RNA sequence: CUCUAACUAUAAAAAUCUCUCUUCUC
RNA sequence: GGUGAAAUUCUUGGAUUUAUUGAAGACUAACUACUGCGAAAGCAUUUGCCAAGGACGUUUUCAUUAAUCAAGAACGAAAGUUAGGGGAUCGAAGAUGAUCAGAUACCGUCGUAGUCUUAACCAUAAACUAUGCCGACUAGGGAUCGGGUGGUGUUUUUCUUAUGACCCACUCGGCACCUUACGAGAAAUCAAAGUCUUUGGGUUCUGGGGGGAGUAUGGUCGCAAGGCUGAAACUUAAAGGAAUUG
């Protein structure tokens, strides 16, 4: 130790240190672009959900909630937003 | 980490990010947002659920962010603010469910003792509340008044 | 002053432990002052396992192993011998007293 | 202290002599029928030999009764209920295990589930039965102990308590105990739970008879025949 | 002395000047 | 079976005053019950070895006599509340007991252990010796 | 204690060296099989250094 | 660079005590 | 039975015992650990209902609502006091039986109130971590509890996913622990009791040598036990903390 930068700390220990620790509080959630095989709908989904979400078309609920991640219906297809 | 009435130290909370502005991706802007907020706003939901469905049912991140303002002052520019707030509105309701199993048993001095706490934060929440003069200065919390507030 | 650091309970952010009784002299000694052993001995002494066996039907009997707590006052733990005092710096040691069969 | 104050506020005779002998007989589900051998004073009117016998309750080992000594650890009690003369028939009165083993698996850094039940089974046999079970150390474990929640201490007992009524009000006692001596519902109680927990020690403890409909003699007959 | 035990014959010399107190009043 | 007719011995083991009372294997009849303290006088050692060898080799002399060669031994210490541990006779008591002819069988320890129940004698400062 | 020819025997006894460095890959299968991370530590250090990979099975059974 | 095993059981009573404390610099 | 030994005590109306039982009330062993929860007291069988709470996650809600707090409040072990209910055990008083010069004490056998409750008081503990609360920083290390993050991980098994379980790594909070001191302390010790003569982060409460004394007196709360508030006259050169050697 004894010096750092503070400033240009390694990507890798900005990716390890909590949140609201880093040097700029950095949220380490995300959004979902979601495709139920309901409906070719695509829905976005905040990473930590809380509703129990379905589809605006049908009931084909998506993400369930939990404490941690949404998790999802087995079923459905996502990429990171 | 000051947890008003217990030994807890935690920061269990939700930190937003560096940008102000919407997120390059969002493909909505901010009319169809408050129609939207407005209509749930008529479906008859307090403004914090507002928000967490805005989040997962939608892209938005944050009324400010998109919108330019914030839920309470939208709802308060369209005239459909609860004439009292959310948060002493939820917890006179929650004083009113402690009362309601205090008296239909009694020794739970415990218990007791919590409703003290409840009424305590009450209390702060209604002066601060009444020196920001969102609530009428007469404004008083005693047993039974809230026993209708409630409905 | 402080003869120890854990004032010897091993309580430290419990508030209050139930007492169990000591069982030579009946103390009252919160559990945790309630100086411990697992006592697993044979039902038959080790001296007689040989006329138990020759004499005995079910060829090779398991000779089940009577199992008990003691619970001792710390008086009694001092007289009854189970535990010794101890010299300073060794009061810092915890562990099994270097395994008294290996 | 051998001395007596004379306090009193011949006669005597060997009292084993007019005690005759009688041989216990075990139900069929048991392998060995035979048991062992009771003293009894000799039949005279007025308090006959049977009129004591009826209600006696004699504790065996199961071991004997089965041969095998995987059963060493566990421990019949049967009652008396009708006599054939020099040779009396047994039904199933209870069963516990022995103090050892259920002293032996019990220890530090695992928390035990005990699980109990009142019951009534396929005829009328009122019963109450327990369970004892034991979290067991997975072979990954490099944490010294093996606790478990208590949510899923309550989803155990759940699991246990609806697997114990589903099999004993089906079926009759003599059944139960037939599919009690190779403690199949051991194996059926932790492959239910083994999602949960691995939860090693699924035993089936102080099954305990609590009330009997009213003879069924001809029951007794079957199982000695 | 001790103090428990000076604290309980204090208490026991108030309790009579009290039933003293009792009598004369 | 080798016509061996099993008994119970059913030793009680206390501080003092060890006890050998052959049972049958019904349990509800008794056999031969010569105690520790009728085998020797001081009554010092009403729980004395010796006392409860006497007494063991009493009781299966008895047993020869009726005719019950095969004992199911039961150690039975005080327990309950009181100090739960096997006396220091007993266990000589059973060393005689299988010595003596008789064909061991089953031993077993039936020391009633309670659940938390009553709260034992000497107050709470305990025996104060 | 410790004499003169004890000295001269510790001395010529010590002097000892074996053949070929017992290293320079020569015993032990051609090429020291190791895991994948020094050698991608090489690598990085930019040097050819023969090498064979060989990853180390994570697991830590008690042994 | 490889290991997870046995062990014993003692507490009889013992109260009391008077002198006198006298120096450090090359 | 019982004890260092005995004796008081029960018993050939058969007690100690051996079995079945039934009874009431008590408590939840063994799991039970430098492990958990709660403000402290304190809380340990299971199931159902009741509300409550901490910590974690959050790109949710308002925008100083905050910290500590005279005055006032809610709890507060055990013992204790009223009344009503229980009445097992253990049991101050008492009765005894022993050691002893004395022993109305320790050891031993009975044993009233309490121990368990339901209402009404009492509000005192070595109520102890003898460390007030909320802030920020400063040093290494392992573990443990609750949550969450990732794992081409490991067994699990319904052919397989998915739980769950573990294993790895990281993070937040909690009881904590070990090492060292570079700092602190008079030290025993301390990772706070450090960041204090280089003296200042915000705060309430207590002490000014020891006896007198938590006593006298007056208020004040109480049915009472007593609790809170609280001196003086006089008296003494010490009492006291830690450590060292005998
Ligand atoms: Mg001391
Ligand atoms: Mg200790
Ligand atoms: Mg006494
Ligand atoms: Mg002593
Ligand atoms: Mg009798
Ligand atoms: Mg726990
Ligand atoms: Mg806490
Ligand atoms: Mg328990
Ligand atoms: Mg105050
Ligand atoms: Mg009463
Ligand atoms: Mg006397
Ligand atoms: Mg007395
Ligand atoms: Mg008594
Ligand atoms: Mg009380
Ligand atoms: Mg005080
Ligand atoms: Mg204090
Ligand atoms: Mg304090
Ligand atoms: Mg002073
Ligand atoms: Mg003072
Ligand atoms: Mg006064
Ligand atoms: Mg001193
Ligand atoms: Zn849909
Ligand atoms: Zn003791």
């Amino acid at each position: 130790v004894l010096v750092q930068d503070l400033l240009h700390p390694t990507a890798a220990s900005e990716a390890r240190k909590h949140k609201l620790k880093t040097l700029v509080q950095s949220p380490r959630s995300h959004f979902l672009d979601v495709k139920c095989p309901g409906c070719l709908n695509i829905t976005t989904v905040f990473s930590h959900a809380q509703t129990a979400v379905t589809c605006e078309s049908c009931s084909t609920v998506l993400c369930t909630p939990t404490g941690g991640k949404a998790k999802l219906s087995e079923g459905t297809s996502f990429r990171r937003k | 980490m000051g947890r008003m009435h217990s030994k807890g130290k935690g920061m269990s909370s939700s930190a937003i990010p560096y940008s102000r502005n919407a997120p390059a991706w969002f493909k909505g802007s901010s009319d169809g947002v408050v129609e939207q907020i407005i209509k749930y706003a008529r479906k008859g939901l307090t403004p914090s659920q507002i928000g967490v469905l805005l989040r997962d049912a939608h892209g938005v991140t944050q009324a400010k962010v998109i919108t330019g303002n914030k839920i309470l002052r939208i709802l308060k520019s369209n005239g459909l603010a609860p004439e009292i707030p959310e948060d002493l509105y939820f917890l006179i309701k929650k004083a009113v469910s402690v009362r309601k199993h205090l008296e239909r048993n009694r020794k739970d001095k415990d218990a007791k003792f919590r409703l003290i706490l409840i009424e305590s934060r009450i209390h702060r929440l209604a002066r601060y509340y009444r020196t920001v003069s969102v609530l009428p200065p007469n404004w008083k919390y005693e047993s039974a008044t809230a026993s209708a507030l409630v409905n | 002053p402080k003869k120890r650091a854990s004032n010897g309970r091993n309580k430290k952010g419990r508030g209050h432990v139930k007492p169990v009784r000591c069982v030579n002299c009946s103390r009252s000694v919160p559990k945790d002052k309630a100086i411990k052993r697992m006592a697993i001995r044979n039902i038959v002494e080790a001296a007689a396992i040989r006329d138990l066996s020759e004499a005995s039907v079910y060829a090779e009997y398991a000779l089940p192993k009577t199992y008990n707590k003691l619970h001792y006052c710390i008086s009694c733990a001092i007289h009854a011998r189970i535990v010794r005092v101890r010299s300073r710096t060794d009061r810092r040691i915890r562990a099994p007293p270097q395994r008294p069969r290996f | 202290a051998v001395g007596k104050n004379k306090r009193l506020s011949k006669r005597v005779v060997d009292p084993f002599t007019r005690k005759e002998w009688y041989d216990i007989k075990a139900p069929s589900t048991f392998e060995n029928r035979n048991v062992g051998k009771t003293l009894v004073n000799k039949s005279v009117g007025l308090k006959n030999a049977s009129d004591s016998l009826k209600g006696r309750v004699v504790e065996v080992c199961l071991a004997d009764l089965q041969g095998s000594e995987d059963h060493s650890f566990r421990k019949v009690k049967l009652r008396v209920d009708e006599v054939q003369g020099k040779n009396l028939l047994t039904n199933f009165h209870g069963m516990d295990f022995t103090t050892d083993k259920l002293r032996s698996m019990v220890r530090k850094w695992q928390t035990l589930i005990e699980a109990n039940v009142t019951v009534k089974t396929s005829d009328d046999y009122v019963l109450r039965i327990f369970a004892i079970a034991f979290t067991r150390k997975q072979a990954n474990q490099v944490k010294r102990t093996s606790y478990a929640q208590s949510s899923h201490i309550r989803q155990i007992r759940k699991v246990i308590s609806e697997i114990l009524t589903r099999e004993v009000q089906n079926s009759t006692l003599a059944q139960l105990t037939s599919k009690l001596i190779p403690e199949v519902i051991n194996k059926e109680i932790e492959n239910a739970t083994k999602d949960i927990f691995p939860l090693q020690n699924v035993h089936i403890r102080k099954v305990k008879l609590l009330k009997q409909p009213k003879f069924d003699l001809g029951s007794l007959l079957s199982l000695h025949g | 002395m001790r103090a428990k035990w000076r604290k309980k014959r204090t208490r026991r010399l108030k309790r009579k000047r009290r039933k003293v107190r009792a009598r004369s009043k | 079976d080798n016509s061996q007719v099993f008994g119970v011995a059913r030793i009680f083991a206390s501080f003092n005053d060890t006890f050998v009372h052959v049972t049958d294997l019904s349990g509800r009849e008794t056999i031969a019950r010569v105690t520790g303290g009728m085998k020797v006088k001081a009554d010092r050692d009403e729980s004395s070895p010796y006392a409860a060898m006497l007494a063991a080799q009493d009781v299966a002399a008895k047993c020869k006599e009726v005719g019950i060669t095969a004992v199911h031994i039961k150690i039975r210490a005080t327990g309950g509340t009181r100090s739960k541990t096997p006396g220091p006779g007993g266990q000589a008591a059973l060393r005689a007991l299988a010595r003596s002819g008789l064909r061991i069988g089953r031993i077993e320890d039936v020391t009633p252990v309670p659940s938390d129940s009553t709260r034992k004698k000497g107050g709470r400062r305990g025996r104060r010796l | 204690i410790s004499f003169k020819l004890q000295e001269e025997e510790r001395e010529r006894k010590d002097q000892y060296v074996p053949d070929v460095s017992a290293l320079d890959l020569s015993h032990s299968n051609d090429v020291l099989n190791v895991d994948t991370q020094t050698a991608e530590l090489v690598n990085s250090l930019g040097l050819k250094l023969p090498l064979s990979v060989s990853s180390v099975s994570a697991v830590r059974d008690r042994r």
